[PDB]
């Protein structure tokens, strides 16, 4: 039965995320960061954690 | 007498304008990167009290 050898997602996931997790860090390692002194004199900073 | 080590911040830090943040626009902490001073939840009230809707603004 075409369901007796049909995979289950729980496990295909664990292989899919793996690679993806890389082509995102690595690809983010071959990228520069262009500062945009947002029309003010300020500075559009490029983070995601101001822990005050 | 004894001279106490520079155990002081002293380092004022002003903020005409400089570094902000991508997700909020509000300037972030710093002191050495000209970080804006925090208007925390306490001072929020203070102003509220007096009745200065503008200073708040």
């Amino acid at each position: 039965s075409q369901a007796e050898s049909l995979p289950i997602v729980s496990n295909k996931k664990i292989v899919f995320d793996d690679e993806v997790s890389i082509e995102n860090k690595e690809s983010h390692k071959e990228l520069d960061l262009p500062e945009v002194k947002e029309d003010n004199g300020s500075e559009i900073v490029y983070e995601e954690n101001t822990s005050e | 007498y004894q001279r106490l080590r520079h155990m002081v911040n002293d380092k004022f830090q002003v903020r005409s304008t400089g570094p902000v943040n991508s997700l909020t626009m509000q300037p972030v902490k710093g002191r050495k990167r000209h970080g804006g001073i925090r208007v925390g939840e306490m001072e929020r009230d203070a102003l509220i009290g007096h009745g200065t809707s503008f200073l708040l603004q």
